[PDB]
């Protein structure tokens, strides 16, 4: 069996410098990370060094739009290898933070 | 700058709760989850949140802030600035659900 769409859809806010500030409980099944471990943390520490230059472009298309669509790239996973994400950005303000929707494209069991 | 995020369904209905709540307005996401926002909601206020929730869906994923007034744990009415939007996996055609994040504001 593998998982639907939803069960591999997670939400996380970060602040305007990327880092963590709140994830949900649902990134532990499909990339292995607890909440509490990513909050302080870059996103741009787990990202797979070939999708560095676009997701750069896209987090500065996020800032200048205020709501952006990633395109596929990977994430470290916790007890190694690479998962595929989608994430579609949103920039909430009255610059406050970043929330994202974050889809695995991968086969997640 | 105490936020909440929150995910409810077209009618309002409160499907995920972020744990922040109980610092914002008092409650656990247990007493939250399965109902609806508008029964929080200040009488002078629920027809502007339901016209909000009936607009975002209609606004392709853009942002749509809402203050509206909500009767915390602690009984006292609150102000606060909620920013929605709705999101629907372009991979799917299931029903598109709004995804909130909720601050406690200065009405000044
Ligand atoms: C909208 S974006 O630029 O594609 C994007 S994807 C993403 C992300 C989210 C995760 F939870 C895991 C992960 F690996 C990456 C983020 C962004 C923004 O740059 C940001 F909000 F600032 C930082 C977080």
């Amino acid at each position: 069996e593998f998982k639907g769409l939803d069960s591999k859809t997670f939400l996380s806010e970060h602040s305007m410098d990327m880092k963590f500030t709140y994830c949900d409980d649902r990134i532990t099944e499909l990339i292995g990370y607890h909440p509490e471990e990513l909050l302080g943390r870059s996103a741009y520490e787990f990202y797979h060094a070939l999708d560095s230059e676009n997701m750069t472009k896209s987090h500065q298309n996020l800032c200048t739009k205020g709501q952006v669509v990633s395109g596929q790239y990977r994430m470290l996973a916790k007890h190694g290898g690479y998962v595929w994400l989608e994430t579609q950005g949103t920039v909430i303000y009255n610059p406050q933070c970043i929330m994202c929707v974050n889809y695995v494209l991968s086969e997640i069991e | 700058p105490t936020r909440f995020i929150s995910r409810h369904n077209i009618e309002g209905i409160f499907t995920f709760v972020d744990h922040r709540c109980v610092a914002t307005v008092g409650y656990q996401p247990q007493e939250l989850l399965g109902k609806n926002i508008v029964e929080f909601c200040h009488p002078e206020d629920q027809q502007l949140l339901r016209d909000s929730f009936q607009q975002v869906v209609k606004l392709k994923g853009q942002v749509l802030s809402v203050m509206f007034r909500f009767r915390s744990k602690n009984q006292e009415w609150l102000w606060m600035r909620t920013s929605s939007f709705t999101f629907q996996n372009p991979y799917s055609d299931e029903i598109e659900y709004i995804i909130c994040t909720n601050t406690n504001v200065k009405n000044s």
